[PDB]
């Protein structure tokens, strides 16, 4: 994990169906494969993902402080860790299958829902400058205070004038 | 008098949550304690009996689901000493804890009530707090409040 | 008469996803079914040959990219057996399925 | 003669950051380098003494807490050779590294002063960038223009 950003999201996100925690994390890091008999690697790529995640620790970082702030030689601080969960839940209206009258019908049941990335996208071994402005873009655009609403890669795409091709039903 | 609608006796637990952002479940441990001045014996038929214990997480947006249920064997002459709680907290929780809530039932009793508020010693998970139950609000009882309404004594 | 021009044929498959928030793809297996009432034999000269198959994963945003592609050989005594395919769901995707495409 | 308040001298060394939004603090290594044309011996004293040299680390969001602060011994000897500096990038930042500020002493001075900027060779992580210090800028130094004032020849 190159880089690694947890970012805060407000109430109105936090009630989407994606954005179920509290804390978002956004994450660039390289992988590789490796041949099964030694250490050979075959090719290296950049992925940039963001996911919903969980507090399970804390650790001791150094101090950092801002201009209006002064620190100690040794100063350190605590922060939480975070890992990605498995299921989160959710309320939604339901109705109870054993009621006995007209106060009781109507209710809010909890359901656990499946986890997903919010971003998974993958840089081949140049363009790390691409994957570097994608993460960048990521993290100013979650700072802006809403959703992620922006995905689009001109390299994955399909070709603009091209009528004969374009004219087909995609509604 | 003034009767008051809304002035209610200990609330009733709970078995789910009260809202999507309300923190997770943890564990709880029960035991005798140590103390010597536990308030068990003022019922009216003593201090002996069974009781039960549950707990809650909490913070800003709602409660949690209830942890597991500890049955405490209190003696005749166990009625002085205090029940000491052992509450873990969640280890994977999606939203943070900032407080607890202590429900007991009744002597030899099924359903239990809220009796207790206090706040979380540490909100890293995992960790621990430790509190002793002295049974200063019994299960099942009202409140109610006397005093002097006036401007000079109390306002908005 | 009223020619349209957004009126076409069957959509011909494409190699490029239509947007970046379609789910991912997945596998395809195909075989010969266990019907009793496949209409392959109604074209010109039998239907027993050669066919090619293969998927594509939709939602309210877009198309995936095509699954890996089948190849199925029907004789001439299966042509009233159909093809069963076997779709298998994206281990993981970044926006959910919802329904699916056949191309054949 | 026209004055301005803000042509200021080279900046003194804060010892902390700008932002929340800053990289993260690196490390430094400083040595006798090889080159030929450094200009250490135009002051008046001489070149020979002990400087104190430091980096920061910035990007369009503001600068990083200083690094570490080295001592390099330059003798009358090593004056035509510049002082080579290894800057090697954070490894667990949170927002990446564009560009690195230079800081020196004066001649067995005990402040920093800012005497150069540059960019970075690369701004991945592990990243090392070798950088000659030439003494072309003195610390604690001050700079004056003068030209031709016209629409003709500078506008906005």
């Amino acid at each position: 994990m190159l880089f690694k950003y947890i970012h805060d999201v407000n109430a109105k996100v936090e009630e989407g169906r994606r954005y179920l925690s509290d804390v978002v994390r956004v994450a660039l890091d390289k992988e590789e494969t490796t041949d099964p008999d030694t250490q050979e690697v075959t090719s290296t790529s950049y992925r940039v993902t963001a996911y919903p995640v969980v507090q399970v620790g804390e650790e001791e970082v150094p101090y950092i402080p801002v201009h209006p702030k002064t620190a100690e030689p040794g100063q350190k601080v605590t922060v939480p860790t975070y890992d990605v969960p498995e299921k989160l839940p959710v309320l939604v209206r339901g109705r109870n299958p054993e009621a006995t009258g007209d106060y009781d019908d109507h209710i809010w049941v909890t359901e656990e829902v499946e986890v997903r990335p919010l971003v998974d996208e993958v840089f081949k071994e140049d363009e790390f400058e691409k994957a570097r402005l994608y993460y960048e873009n990521v993290a100013a655009q979650l700072a802006e205070g809403d959703d992620i609403r922006h995905y689009y890669r001109k390299d994955l795409d399909r070709e603009a004038g091209h009528y004969s091709v374009s004219r087909y039903p995609s509604f | 008098f003034t009767p008051n609608l809304f002035l209610n006796k200990t609330t009733p637990l709970n078995m789910n949550a009260s809202s999507q952002k309300a923190p997770a479940p943890g564990t709880l441990a029960a035991e005798i304690g140590t103390a010597n001045d536990a308030e068990f014996g003022k019922q009216t038929g003593g201090g002996a009996g069974v009781y039960k214990y549950a707990v809650t997480f909490n913070n800003s947006h709602g409660e949690s689901v209830p942890s597991n249920i500890v049955d405490v064997t209190i003696a005749n002459e166990d009625v002085a000493k205090g029940v000491k709680l052992t509450i873990t907290n969640p280890v994977s929780t999606a939203f943070p804890v900032e407080y607890i809530k202590v429900y007991r039932s009744e002597k030899d009793g099924q359903r239990l009530y809220e009796v207790a508020k206090f706040a979380v010693t540490t909100d890293n998970s995992g960790g621990v707090t430790e509190h002793t139950d002295k049974c200063e609000i019994l299960a099942n009882t009202y409140t109610a409040f006397m005093g002097e309404m006036s401007e000079e004594v109390i306002a908005f």
